[PDB]
């Protein structure tokens, strides 16, 4: 600010603004399935075959 | 930081070919045949040579 009635009447407003908005989302999904089946039903050769 | 970890292990012998969505029942009712020797006892074969 400034004022006077004799020699020095002025005005000033050196207003400033600095804003910096930074976001950082970071998502990481990971799925891993493994599944295994087994069956048996056995068979032998007869001990007297030719 | 989420982390599921699921296991599963059926081990059947012996009924109808198992599958995950099977009830604990349709297993049983389907045991009509599909029987399996779950326990056994015998003798040394030299005993049978008489
Ligand atoms: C698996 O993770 C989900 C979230 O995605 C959770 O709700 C659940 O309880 C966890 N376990 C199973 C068996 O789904």
């Amino acid at each position: 600010t400034e004022l006077a009635l004799f020699s020095r009447v002025n005005g000033k407003f050196s207003t400033e603004f600095q804003r910096m908005k930074t976001l950082q989302v970071k998502d990481q999904a990971v799925t891993t399935r493994v599944q295994v089946r087994n069956r048996i039903y056995t068979v032998k050769t007869t001990p007297t075959s030719e | 930081y989420l982390s599921n970890r699921t296991n599963s292990r059926v081990q059947s012998f012996g009924g109808v070919p198992f599958y995950p969505g099977i009830t604990l029942e349709t297993w049983q009712k389907g045991i009509t045949n599909h029987l399996v020797a779950i326990d056994r006892a015998g003798l040394p074969l030299h005993f049978f040579i008489k």
